[PDB]
């Protein structure tokens, strides 16, 4: 009624938060590395 | 509770599949810039070369 | 009128349904607009929660809590599932009976925190209002009921000359009528007679 299903959406929204976080390392990671290629 | 719990499943799974295609991306564009300044350094120093012996046959002819 | 009849009406449904909503948004506090489940709040009926139950057997065991919590005048059984499972879930106990409390106005038409707010302060209020606008009806009619009585009276005698205007006879450009009048009332229909402009 309460706990189960709002730590259960905290829990897939803290994922998907982390998710997020990631692909953006990964794509500061990539331009970083075209931005060394291209100098 | 387990619908909530296989939503969260599937979730996971969107967030692992996100990663991945986020990692996927970054491979080839790391490989297009690679072949791209492959490409255009080859064309530089052909560039140069060419540029090079041209000048030379014409010093040479004067 | 109009508002004081709303402000009424609005005390009315907030009454209504004031302190089972209030319960049922108190037990709803994991998945109000959580998405991965619906809610279908059912302010019913008396211990029939195993034919509600059945037909949350009938939907996921190990999901759809589905209870009855408090304020059994109307037993405030909420059931949270899924989006479509629970739209299955919610034919099925409507046919075994049940509704999803659909309310007019707010209450049943935005989230049930924000409804309960809503409704508490429109119960918190409704009542000075509702006092407030009688003693302003009161003392507008106290105020105001002399000038439109004497305003209607003369409209009445405005539209009676109106009505009687109808009833004549021209002469082209000329006027002829007739009437019947007591002969004992004669002498103030004389003494009117000589008081007209030109005493015809």
């Amino acid at each position: 009624l309460i706990k189960s299903l709002a730590e259960k959406e905290k829990q897939l929204l803290e994922r998907l938060e982390a998710a997020k976080k990631e692909a953006e390392e990964r794509v500061k990671r990539a331009e970083a590395e075209a931005k060394a290629l291209l100098e | 509770s387990k619908l909530e719990a296989i939503l969260s499943q599937e979730v996971e799974a969107e967030i692992q599949a996100l990663l991945q295609e986020a990692e996927a991306k970054a491979e080839a564009v790391k490989r297009e810039a690679e072949e791209k300044a492959k490409a255009l350094l080859q064309a530089r120093e052909r560039a140069l070369e060419a540029q090079y012996r041209a000048a030379l046959r014409r010093a040479e002819s004067a | 009128t109009r508002q004081k009849q709303e402000l009424e009406e609005e005390l009315a449904l907030a009454q209504a349904y004031l302190e089972p909503l209030e319960r049922l948004a108190a037990l709803a506090h994991g998945l109000d607009k959580s998405p991965f489940l619906r809610v279908i709040p059912f302010l019913l009926t008396e211990k029939e929660l195993p034919l509600v139950e059945e037909a949350l057997r009938k939907a996921l065991e190990d999901r759809y809590l589905l209870a009855h919590e408090a304020y059994a005048g109307g037993v405030a059984a909420l059931v949270v599932v899924h989006r479509k499972e629970v739209d299955q879930a919610k034919a099925a106990l409507s046919r075994a009976g049940v509704a999803e409390l659909r309310l007019p106005g707010a209450l049943g038409e935005l989230p049930l925190s924000e409804a309960a707010r809503r409704l508490k302060e429109r119960a918190e209020a409704a009542p000075r209002e509702l006092s407030e606008v009688r003693q302003h009806l009161a003392k507008l009619a106290r105020e105001s009921a002399s000038t439109l009585q004497s305003l209607w009276t003369r409209a009445q005698d405005e539209v009676a000359r109106l009505k009687a205007l109808e009833e004549l006879a021209s002469g082209r450009f000329g006027f002829a009528l007739l009437g019947y009048v007591p002969v004992k009332a004669k002498p103030k229909v004389e003494e009117a007679l000589a008081r007209h402009k030109e005493s015809v």
